């Protein structure tokens, strides 16, 4: 019965996951080539924050009530320190196990149950294919979202729309008692989280050629 | 929240016969509960063309809790209350014992009696005297029923009986 | 299994590099310890690149990594 | 609110015989309620020409609820209280056993008696004394009532008895 | 904390037969508990084709505690409750005693009767009168059942019945 | 057992390379234990990190002793 | 059933167009994904052009859309 359908879903999803992990390992160097996080890092080893845009917004509230806007922008996540640039593997890699145990309960001994077992397993297999590809494209959308956010911050910082983050280095010389010492002690902090400006007269345009 | 009287499946591994009630267990294999298990004993039927298993102690893993649902079993794909066992068990032995004892009694009495109209008399001797005691013992033990036994490797289906929280 | 085939034979395993040495003085291409230079590219197991598998087990097939992001590919479902 | 004594149709899956009670479930499929299950047991008739099945535990999915309308069955396509089963199960066996044991008794006694007016004596022996024990056992076991069995693949209709909400 | 109905293994070392109840001790060596002692008794089955060991007093060494979990045993790698022993203990002896006493009775009486139609007289004498007392004593002792006996070196498996701390 | 018999059959180079009594001080004192680390950095939080070049810690305070130790407490 | 008949045979499916590829460089006439440009001029099912079929089970055979409108053509008669 439908047990064959369920295990067909599991087997198809797992096998397509295996093939797509194989393909993502097959094409390797162009991926981290194209997704360079490490050039996006600022001066003080700080990940730039993520920005989002929107063109030509209109929302109707109710009768006699609408609200339009030309362009919108939103800060998603603030900037912070990072001990390492990320990679794409925590955005694109997917897990893998083997669905391994059809219990010896539903085994077809007649031709009719044999073929309905076959077709139910087959449509489960196709369903698993579809579910795996849906998972992949959701991951694709997420990593494109984050890359677009940081590149939008770089564009606006060029545009003079956002103040850059401001740092402080408090230096201390020797410190500690006669048991413990550090040679020099530097404390690095950031203070001004980057945000949009509102003085439109300071917004600088740009015209190419 | 398990709905009342639904369908799951389980597996029996330990075997015991329909003579001595005691601990037997199954383990739920599909459906919602996986790795859950259920202990109990059996039932006694007056006619041995069906056999059912009295299962009461249902344990779900993870927590130290034990729910109070008592349910029975059915065979998968056949949906019959009979057990996979043999039912031709105890006809031939008692039938042959009774008929042989009676034949012995008859041989002794009639072949002594019809002598009017040594070793032949010894045949009369043997069947004459071993017919009677074997006959009364056969009439003593003839009433023993046919047995069935649960199988040590036969899977099962489960209808539920009550609900839980 | 045959490592120093058409060589002098396996002499012993150096543990500094996790490698066999054949009787002719060459580094063979076999390993002896897990603490040796592998070239891994494929991996298995659920909850990769996250907190790992959570130790709990529930009623459903809901399995969630320790960073809270669930894994519906790993999870059992209807 | 459901009107009293209404007519619906259900599906029976498990096989059970009219000898040993047990939890048996049907499934409400049409009419108003969809997917409802129904747990019960059977009834005993004095004469085996009809059957009815006791059905009371009525569980509805969706919400954690189970109503307790107690009802029976009516035949699809006939609306008659008899069941689709055979009833000639326990006539020929007891009749033949009785007649055989009696014929054996008669053969031994009369063919011993008419000797005045070896292997023939052995025939006298055999039927003479295996007749009696078989005869009293036949008189013991002749009283068996005829069983009927539910079908493991036949659906049903249901007459109701009381209302529900 | 142990879940209801887990499976472990123990070792049976002090022998007992299914005649005299007494304390027997097994020792859990694998699974969670290693070296745990388990003191109890047995039961007598109505039919002797299986045997179970009544174990009720479970104790863990190291710290002076003793839980009150009672559960019985199963045979390893067969998962069966039928005891690995012989069951043909006392069939042939009592059957031969009964049939011999009968045959003696018959031999003496019918060869006494055959004189109508010295050493032969002494044959009549011996079988005729040693038949009767042996016959009534055989009917006295005939009802003794056949037992099984547990071993002094056979390991075992254990299922659980109730939960603990 | 194999590693221990190997340990005794390589005897003199062991205690030769791990001299202890040449390193004791004037008044039969075991000198203390010092730990040095280089190029340290910790993220205690977002927006604030702490770096240092070298750190020094006293592991075992120097105490009196009568006999110098050996590889007894370390090797067998 | 054979889409690339009298041609070089099937090559592969492209989901960017939702179309099969024959082994000659011509676009096919079949589909492989539901995410493609199919021309539909027919629908099936009731409570259309309203809020959809309400997820409750009424005692009556009356079926009400989430707009509150009633579909007689989906409801049963008496």
């Amino acid at each position: 019965k439908e047990t064959a359908l369920s295990v067909g879903a599991q087997a198809g999803l797992a096998w397509r996951a295996k093939i797509i992990d194989e393909q993502l390992n097959k094409q390797a160097r162009n991926l981290d080539a194209i997704y360079d996080f490490n050039s996006l890092v600022l001066e003080h080893n700080i990940l730039p924050p993520v920005l989002l845009e929107g063109r030509n917004t209109l929302n109707l509230a109710d009768a006699q009530s609408i609200r339009i806007s030309d362009r919108t922008y939103k800060v998603a996540k603030q900037a912070h320190f990072i001990t390492t640039p990320p990679t794409w593997r925590q955005y694109l890699w997917m897990d893998y196990v083997k669905p391994e145990a059809p219990n010896v309960t539903l085994l077809p001994k007649t031709k009719a149950e044999k073929e309905i077992w076959c077709i139910y397993t087959e449509r489960g297999w196709k369903n698993g294919i579809d579910q795996a590809n849906t998972i992949l494209e959701e991951n694709i959308a997420r990593i494109k979202e984050d890359f677009g956010g940081m590149i939008l911050y770089r564009k606006l910082l060029a545009m003079n729309m956002v103040s850059p983050p401001y740092v402080s280095h408090t230096d201390l010389g020797v410190t500690g008692d006669g048991s413990e010492i550090h040679i020099d002690d530097r404390v690095l902090r950031i203070t001004a989280l980057p945000e949009l400006n509102v003085n439109s007269a300071e917004w600088r345009a740009a015209v190419a050629k | 929240i398990i709905k009342t009287g639904d369908i799951m499946f389980a597996v029996l591994d330990t075997s015991v016969n329909s003579d001595e009630p005691g601990p037997i267990l199954a383990t739920i294999v599909t459906g919602k509960l996986k790795g859950s298990k259920l202990i109990g004993s059996f039932n006694l039927p007056s006619n041995a063309d069906k056999m059912v298993i009295t299962f009461n102690t249902m344990s779900i893993p993870g927590a130290e809790k034990t729910i109070s649902i008592s349910a029975y079993a059915i065979d998968p794909n056949t949906a019959r209350t009979a057990l996979a066992s043999r039912t031709n068990h105890h006809y031939l032995m008692r039938y042959g014992s009774l008929f042989a004892s009676s034949f012995l009694q008859g041989f002794g009495n009639a072949f002594q009696s019809a002598n009017t109209t040594s070793t032949l008399e010894n045949a009369v001797i043997g069947l004459a005297t071993v017919g009677k005691a074997w006959s009364q013992q056969a009439q003593q033990l003839f009433n023993t029923p046919t047995t069935v036994e649960v199988y040590s490797g036969t899977g099962l289906g489960i209808l539920f009986t009550q609900d839980v929280t | 299994d045959g490592c120093c085939s058409k060589m002098g034979g396996i002499n012993y395993c150096d543990s500094s590099a996790g490698r066999l040495v054949c009787n002719n003085g060459f580094y063979s291409t076999c390993y002896c310890t897990r603490h040796a230079v592998m070239d891994l590219q494929f991996l298995m197991g659920c909850c990769l690149w996250h907190g790992g598998v959570y130790p709990q087990l529930n009623s459903s097939g809901l399995v969630v990594c320790n960073d809270g992001y669930v894994s519906e590919e790993c999870s059992l479902q209807k």
